[PDB]
This record gives structure tokens, C-alpha cells and sequence, in this order.
């Protein structure tokens, strides 16, 4: 998108399937997964380990 | 600082005194639960609830991790679509919900209230016509609702079931110890 689309306009003017919107959606999905990775840190704790297991 | 009530600032000392008195009142009127260890019919019941409150907090840590994950994901999605439009009210606590997933605080509040169903389904669509972002935001919101309303709550019910099954035998001696204290 940086190489191809650089048309100065408002955010609401864009197409529904533009690569920037898809990039931010996949970034949000990756952020949910990155923040959910922390469950596997709880196993080293003596308190939150067995419950997560 | 000794004028209509609507002209007061949001951080006026009298309003802060009012709110702190209210919170102190909801903390003061819960002390009657501590007065209930003396009664024989329900003292063991109150003691057992006091036992499994710790396991409740144990599971609420996991809930807090899930809540932070989905809240900051939804904020990272929708916060490019922040709008004001001179509206009368902003946030989830309006007649019509708007800017629910706008900032991290508002997203955490909106995902918290979704457990109790007080957030309607029209918070997931944007005023613009970006259909793909609306769909993936509604998918993330539905996934978090599925987790925190089918997986984690029913896990909490089963874990509470086993915990109260375990502490039902030791409830009598615990109540007697607390009553003697
Ligand atoms: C995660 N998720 C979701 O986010 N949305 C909202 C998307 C925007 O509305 C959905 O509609 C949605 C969804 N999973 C769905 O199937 C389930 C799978 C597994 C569990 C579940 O629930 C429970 F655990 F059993 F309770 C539901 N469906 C329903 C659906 C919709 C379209 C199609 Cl083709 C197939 C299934």
C-alpha cells in the first residue's frame, strides 16, 4: 500500500476492501493473538498454573 | 470555594465528597455479612463463600488477561474511526451507544458490559461503509463474547462446583473457628 496507493483523501472515501483496511484488520487479529500468548507464562506460577492447565 | 448545580466542575470537592461518601456507604453496609458468623443456620454458608472467593479471584486473573487481549485488539481496530459530530453524549452510557471501542478505557468498559448484555449490537458497525472492518470487528466482539460467556463462565461454574464439593466437609470446623474468633 505504501508503494502503490497514496491518494490524499478522507478515510471514509476509501473502498471497503482497500489493502490498508485489511492490513489494520490483520494487525488487530495479530494483536489479539500476541496478547493471548501470555497464558503460557502462567504455568511457571505456583498459583495460576494448575488452573490454566 | 464557599450558582446552579449543573455549573459545577466535574472535580469539585463537594462532588468528590459525595462520591466518596457513597462508596464508603456501600462498604459500611456490607459489614453485616461479618455479623453472620454467629448464626448457626447460615454461618457455614457465609464461611464457604468466604473460602471460594479466593478461587473466584484466581479465575478473575485469567478473565483479566482475556479482557485486556480483546479490548486492546478491538481498540487497535476501531480507533482510527473516532468521531464526535457534536453529539449530546459519547461513550457507551448514552441513549444511543457510540464510540464504544474508541479509546482503551472505553473499549475495556464496553467489553466488560458485554458480559451482562447491556451493550447492543449496533456498536460494531462504523458510520462509514467499510464493511470488512465492521465484519472483523463484529467477529472479534463475538469471539470474545463466546469465550467470556460460554467457555470461561461455565469453567467458573464447574470449578466452583468442585471447590464447594471439597469445602463442604470442612465447613463446620471452619465456621466454629470463625465464630470462636
Ligand atoms: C466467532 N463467531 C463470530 O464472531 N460471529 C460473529 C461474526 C459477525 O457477526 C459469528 O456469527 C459466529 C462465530 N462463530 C460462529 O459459529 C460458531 C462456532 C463455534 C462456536 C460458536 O458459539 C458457541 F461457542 F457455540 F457458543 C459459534 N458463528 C456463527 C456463524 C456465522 C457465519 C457462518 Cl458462515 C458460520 C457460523
Amino acid at each position: 500500500a505504501h508503494n502503490k496507493f497514496h491518494d490524499f483523501a478522507d478515510r471514509k472515501d476509501w473502498d471497503a476492501f482497500h489493502p490498508t483496511l485489511v492490513a489494520e484488520g490483520l494487525f488487530a487479529f495479530a494483536n489479539v493473538l500476541s496478547y493471548l500468548r501470555l497464558f503460557f507464562m502462567y504455568t511457571t506460577s505456583s498459583i495460576l498454573g494448575p488452573l490454566q492447565i | 470555594y464557599s450558582n446552579p448545580r449543573e455549573s459545577w466542575d466535574m472535580w469539585h470537592p463537594t462532588l468528590v465528597a459525595e462520591a466518596l461518601f457513597a462508596i464508603a456507604n456501600i462498604f459500611s453496609s456490607l459489614r453485616l455479612i461479618s455479623l453472620f458468623t454467629a448464626n448457626s443456620h447460615l454461618g457455614p454458608l457465609q464461611i464457604s463463600l468466604g473460602r471460594m472467593l479466593l478461587d473466584i479471584l484466581k479465575f478473575l486473573f485469567i478473565y483479566c488477561l482475556v479482557l485486556l487481549a480483546f479490548a486492546n485488539g478491538l481498540n487497535q481496530l476501531y480507533f482510527y474511526y473516532e468521531e464526535t459530530k457534536g453529539l449530546t453524549c459519547k461513550g457507551i452510557r448514552c441513549e444511543k451507544q457510540n464510540n464504544a471501542f474508541s479509546t482503551l478505557f472505553e473499549t475495556l468498559q464496553s467489553l466488560f458490559w458485554s458480559i451482562f448484555g447491556l451493550i447492543n449490537l449496533y456498536v460494531t458497525n462504523v458510520k462509514a461503509q467499510h464493511e470488512f472492518t465492521e465484519f472483523v470487528g463484529a467477529t472479534m466482539f463475538g469471539t470474545y463474547n463466546v469465550i467470556s460467556l460460554v467457555v470461561l463462565l461455565n469453567m467458573l461454574i464447574a470449578m466452583m462446583n468442585n471447590s464447594y464439593q471439597l469445602i463442604a466437609d470442612h465447613a463446620d470446623i471452619e465456621w466454629k473457628f470463625a465464630r470462636t474468633k
